[PDB]
């Protein structure tokens, strides 16, 4: 309808090796345009665009403000990591795995073997297809990693193949929730 | 057990709200 | 980076709408319901592991709105450019007849954070058990949003996620049908 005006604020805390290395960023946006920001690596505000120059100047002259911002990596970032660590960083949900035939064309018959991996967390995962014990790579297609928006992920890794009597297929799933690769076999 | 929030800085002292352009 | 926690808030005019939420590696930990001044955790169990004073988010929004007033003036009132969403509809897991599942409508890469979303079954609106998330952040500073609809798979039911955005020339619909 009418013209809209959007103001955005993001306070970011980036962690490397737990809280050993932490980086704080306070970023101000206007209509998708970041104009000014504080980066703990610099210790003061820096304009990102023309609009932010006068802002950076005014804020930077207030040392008491800069001191408080310089302490966020500790009293904000590390502090919050400590609080949510147990149910976020350490959260682990085993994946459910199923293998089933599918068609790349409702016309003919099944010529696609789908390895479905769902309900897992974190998102980091590895899926490999094996035919008669040998990894297959050229005919693999996937939906890629899919986020469900509810602290779970899923992915479909499909093998383009025409099953023949006697063949044995194997889907192998590697994920942080388990200390050994999970496998599901399918026999034609 | 308490999550803290980061507090943004006011760009100016103006406390005026104006109806955005049509 | 092994992990990232983002506190994201925004205010929009003339809609006068604002949101405050915490994101962890792309997922939402909680958001604040402005009107109720209550902390809404994404997963029920979280409220037993931590706490957040919702009152603080209201104070933050007040500042963000004040900054919007000033920056709208200093930027000579240049309006935000509409960016149309990309919609995807998929199920929570492989579908099986008569086995409870969930349809998910994933709206991504759009701005401003305003959209009309409707779940349609066989062409008729459905609201039974539908849920949704607030507007989630992206690294490119656009927005993401999820809509859910628990359903009972059948070869007799067709579904569509109808999405409306000011950057879209016409209502966008995504179809889904059981694969028999
Ligand atoms: C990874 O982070 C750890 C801290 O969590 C860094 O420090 C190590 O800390 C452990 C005990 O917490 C000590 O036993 C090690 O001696 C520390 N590292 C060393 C050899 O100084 C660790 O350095 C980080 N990893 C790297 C190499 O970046
Ligand atoms: C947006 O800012 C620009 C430049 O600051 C304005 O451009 C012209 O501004 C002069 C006065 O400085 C006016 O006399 C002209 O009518 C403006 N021309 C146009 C239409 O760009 C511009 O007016 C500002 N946007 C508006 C319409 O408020
Ligand atoms: C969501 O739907 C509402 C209601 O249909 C849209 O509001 C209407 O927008 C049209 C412009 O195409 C106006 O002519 C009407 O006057 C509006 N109705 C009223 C009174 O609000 C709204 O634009 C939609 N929002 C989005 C983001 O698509």
């Amino acid at each position: 309808t009418r013209p809209r005006f959007l103001e955005l604020l993001k306070s970011e805390c980036h962690f490397f090796n737990g809280t050993e290395r932490v980086r704080f960023l306070e970023r101000y946006f206007h209509n998708q345009e970041e104009f000014v920001r504080f980066d703990s690596d610099v210790g003061e505000y820096r304009a990102v665009t023309e609009l932010g120059r006068p802002v950076a100047e005014s804020w930077n002259s207030q040392k008491d403000l800069l001191e408080q911002k310089r302490g966020q990596v500790d009293t904000y970032c590390r502090h919050n990591y400590g609080v949510v660590e147990s149910f976020t960083v350490q959260r682990r949900v085993h994946p459910q795995v199923t293998v089933y035939p599918a068609k790349t064309q409702p016309l003919q018959h099944h010529n696609l073997l789908v390895c479905s991996v769902s309900g897992f967390y974190p998102g980091s995962i590895e899926v490999r297809w094996f035919r008669n014990g040998q990894e297959e790579k050229t005919g693999v297609v996937s939906t890629g990693l899919i986020h469900n928006g509810d602290w779970t992920f899923q992915t479909l890794v499909m093998l383009e193949t025409v099953p023949r009597s006697g063949e044995v297929y194997t889907c192998q799933v590697e994920h942080p929730s388990v200390t050994s690769p999970l496998t599901v076999e399918w026999r034609a | 057990q308490h999550i803290r929030c980061n507090i943004p800085k006011r760009i100016g002292p103006s406390k005026v709200a104006t109806l955005v352009p049509r | 980076e092994e992990h990232v926690i983002i506190q994201a808030e925004f205010y929009l005019n003339p809609d006068q709408s604002g949101e405050f939420m915490f994101d962890f590696d792309g997922d939402e930990i909680f958001h604040v319901d402005m009107a109720k001044k209550e902390t809404v955790w994404r997963l029920e169990e979280f409220g037993r592991f931590a706490s957040f004073e919702a009152q603080g988010a209201l104070a933050n929004i007040a500042v963000d709105k004040a900054n919007l007033e000033i920056m709208t003036k200093r930027s000579n009132y240049t309006p935000i450019t509409n960016v149309p969403p990309e919609v995807t509809v998929l199920t929570n897991s492989p579908v099986e007849l008569r086995e409870p599942n969930v349809l998910i409508c994933f709206i991504d890469k759009f701005t401003p954070p305003v959209v009309n979303v409707t779940w349609l079954r066989n062409g008729k609106p459905v609201t039974t058990g539908v849920s949704e998330t607030v507007f989630l952040p992206r690294e490119d500073h656009l927005f993401r949003k999820f809509h859910y609809l628990p359903f009972l798979p059948s070869t007799e039911d067709v579904y569509d996620c109808r999405v409306e955005h000011w950057g879209l020339d016409e209502p966008l619909l995504k179809h889904w049908e059981f694969d028999a």
